[PDB]
RNA sequence: CAGAAUAAGCACCGGCUAACUCUGUGCCAGCAGCCGCGGUAAUACAGAGGGUGCGAGCGUUAAUCGGAUUUACUGGGCGUAAAGCGUGCGUAGGCGGCUUAUUAAGUCGGAUGUGAAAUCCCCGAGCUUAACUUGGGAAUUGCAUUCGAUACUGGUGAGCUAG
RNA sequence: UAGUUGGUGGGGUAAAGGCCUACCAAGGCGACGAUCUGUAGCGGGUCUGAGAGGAUGAUCCGCCACACUGGGACUGAGACAC
């Protein structure tokens, strides 16, 4: 399992007589074949933020269906104001991403990609939106068996 | 809009405006000293900066930053300008190349000395 | 071989002259939206035949006057 | 432009040995800073680095082993983005052919430098000529000889001695009596070292 | 007014499909009964009805869902009246990489994207399905 | 009138000429009606010093072009070589 | 032929952005693309030491496109962030219900002619290599003529009633 | 917009043609932008951009126009002629 922390920040809160200061983290686990997940974590100390992140990123995790190293199709997503595009691309290119897209795409697994954001970059909805384009990718066998034909039928 | 809205009217483009008019699009230009003089910086900044007000061969009136430690300029002096903001003395767009044309060099300087115009010491 | 052109007439007061307006419809170049443009020919009528209203045939020839270089071959349909 | 200087604070900078000097004593009884950066305010290799570090890191490495300079490296890069197959892998099929690297490896230069030293002074021909230019790419089923003025040096007879102790390459054949070797064909990245990770080069190029 | 009946009919399917009915009935015309069934020969619905009482006709599909979600996860309408779209043969689109399908009318009658390459024709592009 | 000359291309001191077919009142390296080969005087190795287009000079030499004396000169040797 | 003999500089080291300390000065002198540094321990000013990036070059200024989905055709919006005319009627225009026959303008397909050379790209060739030169291709997404197709849109004729 | 739009007789040109002239008619262009006004040599191409687009028109090639500023013609196959 490799774990990715996307990004730390640093939040306060007023009370009477000064500030509470309070740190969260985003990370990213995954197993790199199919299998990610992300999560987030507040504490008053980062490496307490981090291990709370990274134990929801375990309790919160999807299976992604890769045809290879790629992704199936050309995958438009949204969570909020944050759009992303992703697209499979041949062997040799990498992944072309923005740090937060890499992160969930490199745990995930996949290793040829071009990636695009649109609108906010804040990247808690950045992770999100890539999240659920990844989970709701579908595959050949899923269409064929949906549809009730054949994959050759299908093509 | 619309395709016919598009087709009837179609996108207009806002042209963009130089924020260094008086070069009139040269990367340099030759003027005269008009006043060599010392103004104030606006706030959080305090210090005594010192500017010159220079005729340009464009037509301009405008005003240019001295900088380093030490200058030679006087009034009449034959300068050369290019373009650069000090973001801190309000209504100064323009810098004065050091060593140029009558503008010296600034002494005891061994770092940065292409900036600043400084010859390279034996 | 000769270039010709489809149309209706829209004047006929002059003397064995027609003005002949031509209808096209072409793709908006980046838009894309099919549009309607349309070319106003002078055209030579020895006879005076055709009258406004017609649906024309013309074709190229060589000048016959500082604007019309287009001859009528025949009136198709008739108002 | 050529880099002079010391060779071995670049070794120490890299973290890894480069090959700079002929290797008759170990890197480390050579040095003995090694395992700590050349700067005063230097660490050791456990410190935190950013991934354009490590990008700018690794490409500094291949450039300081081939000696390299940033122009000719980004051409390399192109025409091997150009032609088609593993980027990385074209990158170092394309230094490996260079002609003062390839007599280094034939053994006639106890090091890269001392190998440019020798075609750069005329003292190696390229098929039946006497070429002075390092960067020329050798192709397959060249020959590679010395010429007859510079054969009897005792320097050619220490390296030759040297690079029998050294692993003989696969893709070369050369025989020492006569002084003349064949390129058989372009290394492959297998037979490349493997510490080498060409993938970073490819992402500091690529952005 | 009601000026796009084939959008009339995509919208009609697509919210049936959101809304989880069985069956989804319109008035009904001979251009949305190929639509129809070219559905149901690529599988995304299962049965396609008209029923003529009168002058008036009503077109009928049965809709199909599967492991709880519909069968029919997007249905766009591509060409429309404001703006009509014609590609040719080397410029037919492809819907998610031939997982889905583009319903294109051709001079030979409506088929698919890839029924209507296999011939070497174009058309107008109706309708996106995955 | 409609001449056959070479016109100069190449790189500085490596001229290489292409035959052209041209009307004479026009530049060296300017207008033409039609390229019909190519003379390399310093060729080497691989490559092809002379190529004419006999078939294309015999109908324009019909048709009434004048080859200079350096294009009638290679248009014999290339009829000698082949 | 003689001899290492004739041949190395420029910018930067607070974050964006690879590379850190000491002296000097104390909101002064000064730096600064943006956020911002300097008011006695300044990694941000000046010098030095060290290092980093390039290298016969290194920096600055000017200019174009990009990043900018920041005029959004591809590809944006209008309750409160900028944005629905105070509300109707209506001219030009845009779009328009169902069935059927016909036409072939839009739409689609084939063939022919043309789309100069150079330039871009590919495989070769010659330059000691490379730049460069050059052979042949591919491409020039276009235009015109002519022959076909008739699902959709348009034209024409007839019919219908859910507007 | 009043030789302006068309027609007839005549002239004129290497050649069609209001190109010119005398009569006859009232025509011709315009919201698909006429008229007026600002700017500008055009193209093959060049730069940028994933593409669509945007910017540009040095050096090479094709076309056009000009030759101190305006108005003319001569000679000649060809000029209204650096
Ligand atoms: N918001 C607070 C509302 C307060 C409000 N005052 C309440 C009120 O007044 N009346 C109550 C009326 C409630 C209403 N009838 C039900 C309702 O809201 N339906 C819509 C919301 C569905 C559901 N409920 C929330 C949901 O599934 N989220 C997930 C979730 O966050 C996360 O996935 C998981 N699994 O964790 C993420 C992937 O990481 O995907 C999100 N999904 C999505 N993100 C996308 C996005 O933004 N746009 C487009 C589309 O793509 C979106 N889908």
């Amino acid at each position: 399992l490799v774990e990715k922390l996307v990004a730390v920040d640093r939040v306060a809160k007023v009370v009477k007589g000064g500030r509470i200061f309070s740190f969260t983290a985003l990370t990213v686990v995954g197993d790199g074949n199919g299998r990610v997940g992300f999560g987030r974590g507040k504490a008053r100390e980062v490496p307490a933020a981090i291990s709370k992140a990274l134990e929801a990123a375990r309790r919160n995790m999807i299976t992604v269906d890769l045809a290879g190293t790629t992704l199936q199709h050309p995958v438009n997503a949204r969570h909020g104001a944050s759009r992303v595009y992703m697209q499979p691309a041949s062997e040799g290119t990498g992944v072309i991403a923005g740090g937060a897209m890499r992160a969930v795409l490199e745990a995930a697994g996949v290793h040829n990609v071009l990636a695009k954001c649109y609108g906010s970059t804040n990247a808690a909805n950045v992770v999100n939106a890539t999240f659920k384009g990844l989970r709701d990718m579908t595959s050949p066998e899923k269409v064929a068996a949906k549809r009730g034909k054949s994959v050759e039928e299908i093509q | 809009a619309t395709t016919n809205q598009l087709i009837r009217k179609g996108r207009t483009t806002l042209v963009e405006k130089s924020k260094v008019p008086a070069l009139k699009a040269c990367p340099q230009r030759r003027g005269v000293c008009t006043r060599v003089y010392t103004t104030t910086p606006k706030k959080p900044n305090s210090a005594m900066r010192k500017v010159c007000r220079v005729r340009l061969t464009s037509g301009f009136e405008v005003s240019s930053y001295i900088g380093g430690e030490g200058h030679n300029l006087q009034e009449h002096s034959v300068v050369l300008i290019r373009g650069g903001r000090v973001k801190d003395l309000p209504g100064v767009r323009y810098h004065t190349v050091r060593g140029s044309l009558d503008c010296a060099g600034v002494k005891d300087r061994n770092q940065s000395r292409s900036k600043y115009g400084a010859k390279r010491p034996k | 071989t000769v270039r010709t052109l489809t149309g209706k007439v829209v004047s006929d007061k002059m003397d064995k002259s027609i003005v002949v307006l031509i209808e096209r419809r072409v793709q908006h170049p980046l838009y894309g939206k099919s549009i309607r443009r349309s070319t106003k020919l002078h055209a030579h009528d020895e006879n005076n035949v055709a009258k406004i209203g017609d649906v024309v045939t013309i074709k190229e020839s060589r000048p016959i006057s500082k604007t019309k270089a287009w001859t009528l071959v025949e009136v198709v349909e008739a108002a | 432009a050529r880099y002079i200087g010391p060779k071995c604070k670049l070794s120490r900078r890299e973290g890894t040995d480069l090959q700079l000097k002929s290797g008759v004593k170990p890197f480390d009884v050579k040095t003995k800073k090694a395992n700590k950066a050349p700067g005063q305010h230097g660490q050791a290799r456990g410190g935190k680095q950013s991934e354009y570090s490590l990008q700018l890191r690794e490409k500094q490495k291949v450039r300081r082993i081939y000696g390299v300079l940033e122009r000719q490296f980004s051409n390399y890069y192109k025409e091997a983005a150009r032609v088609k197959g593993a980027t990385g892998e074209n990158l170092l099929k394309l230094l490996e052919s260079r002609l003062d690297n390839v007599v280094y490896r034939m053994g006639f230069g106890s090091t890269r430098a001392e190998a440019r030293q020798l075609v750069s002074h005329r003292s190696i021909t390229l098929n039946g000529r006497r070429v002075n230019i390092a960067s020329i790419q050798v192709k397959a089923g060249d020959v590679i000889a010395v010429h007859e003025g510079a054969k009897q040096q005792l320097r050619i007879k220490n390296a030759i001695e040297l690079a029998a102790q050294r692993g003989i390459p696969a893709w070369i054949e050369v025989d020492h009596s006569k002084l003349e070797g064949t390129f058989k064909a372009a290394p492959d990245r297998s037979d490349l070292p493997a510490e080498i990770n060409e993938s970073l080069i490819v992402e500091l190029y690529s952005k | 007014s009601m000026q796009d009946t084939v959008a009339d009919m995509l919208t009609r399917v697509r919210n049936a499909q959101m809304a989880k009915k069985q069956t989804v009935s319109m008035p009904s015309s001979k251009l949305k009964v190929a639509i129809a069934n070219v559905l149901q020969q690529e599988g995304y619905i299962s049965n396609v009805e008209v029923a003529q009482e009168e002058t008036k006709s009503t077109l009928t599909i049965t809709l199909k869902y599967f492991e709880g979600k519909p069968v029919i996860e997007m249905v766009k309408r591509v060409s429309r009246p404001g703006l009509r779209q014609y590609r040719g043969k080397d410029k037919l689109p492809s819907v998610k990489q031939g997982l889905g399908i583009a319903i294109v009318s051709t001079s030979k009658g409506i088929m698919t994207d890839r029924a209507a390459r296999a011939a070497g024709i174009g058309g107008e592009v109706i309708a996106f399905v995955s | 009138m409609v001449v056959i000359r070479l016109a100069r291309g190449g790189a500085k001191k490596r001229p290489f000429y292409q035959i052209v077919v041209t009307d004479s009142r026009n530049a060296r390296d300017g207008r033409f009606i039609e390229r019909i080969g190519f003379f390399n005087p310093t060729a080497q190795g691989q490559a092809e010093k002379l190529r004419l287009d006999a078939d294309r000079f015999a109908h324009w030499v019909s048709q009434g072009a004048q080859p200079s004396e350096r294009v009638a000169s290679l248009a014999a040797q290339a009829k000698k070589a082949t």
